[PDB]
Order: C-alpha cells, then structure tokens, then sequence
DNA sequence: CAAA
DNA sequence: CAAA
DNA sequence: CAAA
DNA sequence: CAAA
C-alpha cells in the first residue's frame, strides 16, 4: 500500500550496449 | 557477471476472483534475479459510492524448467547442443486465450509448456483448497472460456462458509465389538489411529505438511512445487467524484485507484527457469442474506448457547447447511463445521435494503446460489457475482498499470561479442 | 526428543576390489544422526612379508526412502495407516547372497527395497565411471554370485590406463563445406558447439555437473542422488612375522591390521530414509609388466619426446592401446589418453623377478588379460587377481571389526509409554 | 588413520529404559 | 559510446 | 502456522 | 531404576 | 574440482 495519487508510467528504461545499428540514431 | 535491464512496464486487467499472470521472466541457472515492481491498480467505474476496499493479493515464484519438462528436460540440458527440441503446447485459435499466462496466444496458436505448466502447479499448490479436485488441463486448449482469459478462480475470503472442514471430514469412527465384550486395549489403538487420520484430513493433505510433521523438511523438488518467492498485499481505496449538474447533482461515482509497491529481494536462480508474478484481486464476502448461525437455529440448545467448554472440546464437528447461514441459503449444501464455531467469528451485517441497491460489491445473493447444490462451486468466487456493481466493464473488473523494474546479474557475452565473429 | 543410543559392533569381510555395505541404519524425518565408528582393519595371512599398504575407503551416505520407494512412497506416508504396504524386493535362496547390502538373506528369502535400491543408486552416482552401463538390476536375485556376497566393483585407482578419456571420446569434428567454398563464420559456431560437446564428453556427462557449469545448484532430491554424508581413508600397515623353525627361519608373513576412526558429524535426517556406510578396500595397481609409455614407442617422434607446448595444447587425443603400456598388455583395449600425458605422470617400477613371486599384491598379469578386448572389464578390480598373494582366504581377502557408536536424537515414546495402556 | 595396536571389541552399551520383564534380571 |  |  |  |  503507497499513500500517493496515481502518476503516469514513463520510459521502459543499465548494462552495457544492446543496439548496433551502424552509427548514431536518434 | 553483468547487468542485464529486463525492467519493463505493463498494462494489465482481469476479472474479480480470478488469478492471473501479469509478468514472467525466462531465468537461467546461475542468475541472480531482483524484481522492483510499482504501479497503480484500479477497478473499472462504479455505480454508486465507495462501499469496501478490495484485498489485493501479489505473488513471485520461481518454478524450474525441470518441474515442467521433467526428466524430459534432464536430458534436454545433459545432450546439450544435440538435446531434442522442448515441445510447446496448445491454445485455442483466439489471441486473448493465453491471458491467464500473462500472453498473447502467438502467431501459431502455441506457447511453451513452463508457461502453462507453472501456472497449473502455483494453483495446485497454493490457491485451490486441499481437498479439490487437483487441475489437471494438459494444454492452454483444454481451458475454458473464461479461466484461459482470466485465470482460474481462487477461493473466497475465509470465513465460516467459505472455509469449512474437508467434507470428507470424519463425523464418527466406528469400532469392531465382539457381541458381549470389547477390548479396552484395541479401543485405545483405535483413538490413537482416528488421531493419526484426522491430523491429515485437517491440516497434512500434502506430502510435505506430513513430513514438516515429523520435524522434518522437503526440498521444493520433492513434491515439485513451485517456490513461493515473495507475497505481498494490500487494500485498494480511492475517492467519489461528485455529480455537478441538474439530475448528477448529488450523485456520486467511486474510482477505487490505489498505488503499491511489490518488492522482490535479491534472489539465486539455481536452475533455468521462469519467474511468474501473479496478481489476485477479492471482495470480501459481505452480504445482507447472511446472519449469525445462533439467529438461524430454531431449537437453541445448552450445546449452542452455553458454550460449556467441557463440551467445545470433545464433540464431533457439526453437519450444518447454507440454510442455516443464510436467508435464501442453498439447503443442498452441506459444510462440516467446527462446533460453537460460532461463538469464535463474528459475521458481517449488511441491512437487507441494501438487497437490491446496484453498485456495492456485496454477495446480493447467498454464496453458490447459482451454481448449484456444490460446495466447491459455491467456495470459488464468482466473477459474475459482481458484473452488478460496474457501470461499464469495458476493461474488464479490475486493471492495472505497473512498472517492472528488473536487474539480473548473469554470464551473458556483449551483444558485440555475438555480432562481432572475429 | 530423546537419545536413542543404537551403538552395535559388527564383524566383517570382503574381496578387494568390491564395495561392501558394512553398517546400515533406518532413520525418520526429525532424527539428528551422529554416527563414530572405530575399529581395525586387516587381510587375510599374505604369502610373504608386507609390500604395500592397501588404500581403505569409507563412506556413509543418507538416501530419503523416497528415492527408493518413489511417489508410491509419498502415498505411503500421505495415506498414512491406510498406505498399501510397501513392497519388498527378492534375493537368491542363499543366506550370504544379500551381503552387498550389509544383511544376512531374511527367513523370507526377500529384503526391503531401500537396502538394494540405495546400494544401486550409491554405486551408480559415485562408483561406476560415468560412461560406464548404469546398473539397473530391479532385484538382489538379479544380481551374480559375486555380486550379491561381495558388493560390486569399482575402479582401480586413477592411473594412466584406468582413467582414461571416456571411451566415446571424439578424436576430429567433421563440417560441411560446399564445394569450393566455406563459411567461415560458420566454422565458428562449429568450434564453439564443439566445445560444448566436449565440456559434456569430458567432465559434464551427469545432470548436476552441468548445471553446476552455469554457476548454479541442484537439490540431491533433483536427479535423486544418494547424499554423501562422510567420507574418510585410510592406508593399511601392519608388520612380520619372523620364522623360528628349522625350515621357516628367514622367512616372514605379513600381517596387515590397521586401526582406524570413521567419525559422521552430527547430522539432520529431514525424511525418512537409510544411512548407509560401506568400504572399499584396493591396492595400487603396480605392474612388473607395465613400462613407460616412451619406452614403448618404435619410432620416437618430436611430437612426443619434444614435449613442445604449442603443439601440447592443440593436438586431439592419442588413441593407444594396453599393448603399448605393458608387455603383455591386451592390443584390443584401445584408451583415448591426452596428449603428452606421459610428461605428466611417472608409473611404478617392478623388477620382472617379481613376476612370478606368490605373495606381492601386485597385477602380476596386465590389467584385465583374463577379461578380454574389453576395457571397463579391465579398469574395474577384479579381485582374483589377489588370490595368488594370500595364505588362506577363510575371511575372503580383507576383514574387520570394529564398534559403530551411534547416537540418534528423535521424537520417540519411551518403551514404558508404548507397554503400558493406562 | 589411527596409530594403536589392535584391541579386542567390548559391550555393545544410554537413554531411557527398554528391556521390562517383571523386576531384576542380571 | 567499438560497453573496442 | 499442528495456535502440535 | 515405574526413565512412575 | 571445468585446475572453467
Ligand atoms: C542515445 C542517443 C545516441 O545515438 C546514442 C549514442 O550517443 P553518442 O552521442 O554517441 O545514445
Ligand atoms: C522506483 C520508482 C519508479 O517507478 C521506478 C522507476 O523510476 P523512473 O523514474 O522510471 O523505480
Ligand atoms: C501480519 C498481518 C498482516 O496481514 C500481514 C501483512 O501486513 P501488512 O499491513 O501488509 O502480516
Ligand atoms: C554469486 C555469489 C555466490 O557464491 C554464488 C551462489 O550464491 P548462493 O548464496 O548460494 O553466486
Ligand atoms: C570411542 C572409543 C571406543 O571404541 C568407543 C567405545 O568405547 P567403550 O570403552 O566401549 O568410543
Ligand atoms: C587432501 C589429500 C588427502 O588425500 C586428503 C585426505 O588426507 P588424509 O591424510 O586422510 O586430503
Ligand atoms: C532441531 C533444531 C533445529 O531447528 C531443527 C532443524 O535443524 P536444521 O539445522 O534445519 O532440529
Ligand atoms: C542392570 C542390572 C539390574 O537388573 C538393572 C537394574 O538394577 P537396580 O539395582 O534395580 O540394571
Ligand atoms: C576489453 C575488450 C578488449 O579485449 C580490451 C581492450 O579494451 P578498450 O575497449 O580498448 O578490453
Ligand atoms: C500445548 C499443546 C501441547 O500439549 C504442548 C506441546 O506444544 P508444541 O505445540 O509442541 O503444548
Ligand atoms: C513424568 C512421568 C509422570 O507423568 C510425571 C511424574 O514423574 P515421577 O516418575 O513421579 O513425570
Ligand atoms: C584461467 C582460465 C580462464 O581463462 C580464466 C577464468 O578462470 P575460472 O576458471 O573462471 O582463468
């Protein structure tokens, strides 16, 4: 039980590097 | 050793009583597996007012591979890189029916056997009374409707009703008599074995409840059961939102909304094996048809009212039925109590005018009134029995909207290591 | 809890090579086992005087009656005084022939399971070389002369020639290549799977070792593991005795007879089950008959004398055979050795003359040349190969006696409890 | 290992009672 | 981001 | 939870 | 030895 | 005993 008021769920973000893509990609 | 971020979040939803997955996790031997999961739960809009707070129930087990595909799997490990492919198992050709497993029903209408299996064994183990029928289903396509959806039913709030004695309970143990004589020496015998008997049906149905008897102990691969990792629960309450124009004026909607935490502590992961965290979301069983047995029995005895002790301790349980619980109580059945059972619990009261009021979460009608004269039916909780209470189950009863924040600590290679050949 | 004191000696003998049961105790889920065995150890009269001492093992495992008896036990115990009685194993009509299991043929002709079982299991998950045939006999009638009086036969200790590379061992790993090309990428994955074959092949043929590989654990209740509780050694010695009479003057017999200690730490019996304590007693396979691997090859090549490190590493297994180890070595026993490996290991010398000479524990004939072109018949201890060196086997080769000091904590009614009715 | 020089074994002797038989017996 |  |  |  |  957590006495706060409902907030929103943000990014679903660590370890080492997961995408290679060939170069930066925003 | 390194870090590997499974944290996740997830949007979830399901009926009253029913016991679902909401997020399972593959492990591998070796993996050290921590699970922070945070969120809101909520239940679809209300008719009326808040009434009562729902007991929301969360649990992680942790259920080896091995438990699943048996020795099957022994060898699928010990043959290694040769090992024959791990068979998947069956679900019916609709997406939502893998929902109890926390899963789309995939591309090819299959998903694997730990899934399934391990829902299986947590509800067998755990959520079904000893003395039910044990689940046995083989495939996800040997599940109905609603139970593949939503998960199976659980067991209401314990109470007089809900949670009587085995049925099969003992009522009287009957002895071998000579026709003049009896042997006072085999009498004795005789007690110490109905003891022995009634210990089990009591409390030591399962294997390990017998052993843990002894003073003894039972590994979770003995009776292959999965490991209960963490528990943890909570009531969910929230708020009215009041009514504002010419006929809402005065009128008000309850949006039950209750955050939560659901922590799992640093745990070793022994063998390759799946972490399933289920969630469980009841309503006490309140209802304005039930009153206290003493109020419902019409030849009150000094074995009722009295409560002489000398007596509470040496009767044979009592043979009563929903009848005598309830106004419009099922005579049909049958629940063994323990005798002045009566005088150790008190019933909640709910006046009758709230009898047909829509939008409490109250049993408006005696437990299993519409299942039939079966006791366990009449146990298990009902979903239906609140399809009265919510303006608009267009999410289901209840939902929920959590984040899963998961670190594990494994030997996994770079994902640079795996690209790179050289 | 109580102290349950079941000390008891015991007299015993067996062949060499064979493990024999020597002390077996019935325990119960809550019992606190404490066992401290003492006592001396010798050989029958040998020929001449004392060569070598011989290498006493002694070990004590616990083994849940549940491994034994399987689900039909968990019923047993689950059913409580109803459970069907469990079921009792056959054994030859002969007194001895139940010895491997440390007991004397019952009226009955048939002993409990849990005795033959837990001796099989104990042999098959520690004695028996991994790539060895499992033994499976279902009864102690199944089992041969020898055998059933003697126990079964383990291994010779671990020398170039009875450890060798599992039998199976792969000695090149084909891939596929197309025509004029090959994937070199592919030929990558092709080691690495490679690899995992060969982690397998050469030291992960069990289901725990693998698993254990990934850095993880098993219960021994996993892969049904008898538990090895205690496990203590010993070398036997003894002394001469001198010759007095007019033709025996100058001459001696060795009388082995070592005393010895076997102490089991205080131990926690969580399920029914056996403590079960057997020895093993062996003799260095020294051979007249045996010579260097180097001074066995025709044609000395740099691979070999060089001992080059590079090469060391990267070279497959050498297939070699027993002909290339002793003079009379068996040519159709083929052994996988590593590369090299006669740098890495010196064997023992003795002077031919002792060839022929009755009375020296040696193999006075090359390992298994009576067994034939079959190498597991070789490496295991075949005892007759010592009858030659003793006087009179009238206590087969070895014998000994000593006291087992046992003290047993447990829930246990006193006798005056279980006499007296009132 | 233990060094002495072999020595006879002696009574198989503790808990509770066990052996009732209607008084003393040597 | 060569978690080179 | 044997409130053994 | 009432391990009463 | 992966002398991983
Ligand atoms: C995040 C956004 C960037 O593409 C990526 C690497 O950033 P950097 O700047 O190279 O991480
Ligand atoms: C803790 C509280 C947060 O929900 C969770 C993730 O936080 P972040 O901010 O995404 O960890
Ligand atoms: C004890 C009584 C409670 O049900 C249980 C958990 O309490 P908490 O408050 O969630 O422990
Ligand atoms: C990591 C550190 C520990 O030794 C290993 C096993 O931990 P557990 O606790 O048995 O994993
Ligand atoms: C220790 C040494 C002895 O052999 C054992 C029993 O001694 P007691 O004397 O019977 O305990
Ligand atoms: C280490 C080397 C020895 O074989 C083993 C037992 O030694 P001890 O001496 O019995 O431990
Ligand atoms: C006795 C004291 C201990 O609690 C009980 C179990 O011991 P073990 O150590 O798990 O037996
Ligand atoms: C031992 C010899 C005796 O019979 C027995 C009891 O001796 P006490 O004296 O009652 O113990
Ligand atoms: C690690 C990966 C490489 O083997 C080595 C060099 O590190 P950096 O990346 O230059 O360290
Ligand atoms: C109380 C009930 C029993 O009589 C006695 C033993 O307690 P526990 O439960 O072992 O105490
Ligand atoms: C114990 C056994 C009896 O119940 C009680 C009396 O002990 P003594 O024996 O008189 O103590
Ligand atoms: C040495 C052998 C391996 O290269 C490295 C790893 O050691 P351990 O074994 O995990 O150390």
């Amino acid at each position: 039980a957590r006495p706060g008021r409902p907030q929103p769920l943000r990014g679903t973000k660590k370890g080492a590097r997961l995408w290679y893509v060939g170069g930066q990609q925003f | 050793r390194e870090i590997v971020d499974l944290s996740h979040l997830a949007f979830d939803c399901g009926m009253l009583g029913r016991l679902k997955t909401v997020s399972w996790t593959p492990v591998i031997a070796g993996d050290s597996f921590e699970l922070d999961a945070v969120g809101a739960l909520r239940l679809s809009p209300l008719r009326r007012g808040l009434a009562i707070d729902s007991k929301v129930d969360f649990f992680t087990f942790y259920i080896p591979h091995r438990h699943v595909y048996g020795d099957q799997w022994i060898q699928f490990m010990r043959d290694g890189v040769n090992a024959q492919p791990l068979p998947s198992v069956t679900c019916n050709r609709y997406p939502d029916h893998a929902g109890y497993v926390g899963t789309i029903v995939p591309a090819n209408n299959r998903i694997p056997k730990f899934l399934h299996q391990s829902y299986l064994n947590i509800y067998n183990n755990y959520f079904r009374a000893p003395w039910m029928p044990e689940r046995t289903e083989a495939n996800p396509s040997n599940l109905n409707e609603d139970d593949a959806r939503y998960g199976f039913r659980c067991c209401h709030l314990k109470n007089i009703w809900s949670a009587p004695l085995p049925p099969e309970t003992k009522l009287a143990e009957e002895m071998g008599i000579e026709s003049n004589s009896i042997d006072i020496m085999g009498l004795q015998a005789a007690y110490a074995q109905l003891h022995t008997e009634q210990e089990r049906t009591y409390f030591m149905q399962r294997y390990r409840d017998v052993i843990s008897s002894f003073g003894g102990s039972t590994s979770y691969d003995a009776d292959n059961r999965p490991l209960l990792v963490m528990h943890t629960d909570f009531w969910a309450s929230g708020y009215d939102v009041d009514g504002t124009d010419q006929s809402s004026l005065g009128q008000f909607s309850g949006r039950v909304q209750q955050t939560f935490k659901h922590s799992v502590p640093r745990f070793f992961v022994p063998e390759h094996g799946v972490m399933m965290t289920l969630a469980l979301i009841r309503f006490p069983p309140i209802s304005p048809l039930e009153h206290h047995y003493l109020a419902g029995k019409s030849q009150l005895t000094y074995t009722d009212l009295a409560g002489d002790p000398a007596l509470i301790g040496n009767l044979p349980p009592r043979e009563i039925s929903y009848r005598d619980l309830f106004r419009d109580g099922r005579s049909g059945i049958k629940i063994k109590v323990a005798e002045s059972i009566w005088y150790r619990t008190h019933p909640d009261y709910v006046n009758f005018k709230y009898h047909d009021l829509h939008g409490f979460p109250f049993l408006d009608d005696a437990p299993g009134t519409s299942t039939g004269d079966n006791l366990q039916e009449a146990i298990l909780v009902r979903h239906q029995d609140y399809d009265a209470c919510f303006q608009s189950q267009q999410l289901l009863q209840w939902n929920k909207q959590a984040r899963y924040n998961v670190s594990v600590y494994r030997h996994m290679p770079t994902v640079r290591d795996s690209i790179m050949t050289s």
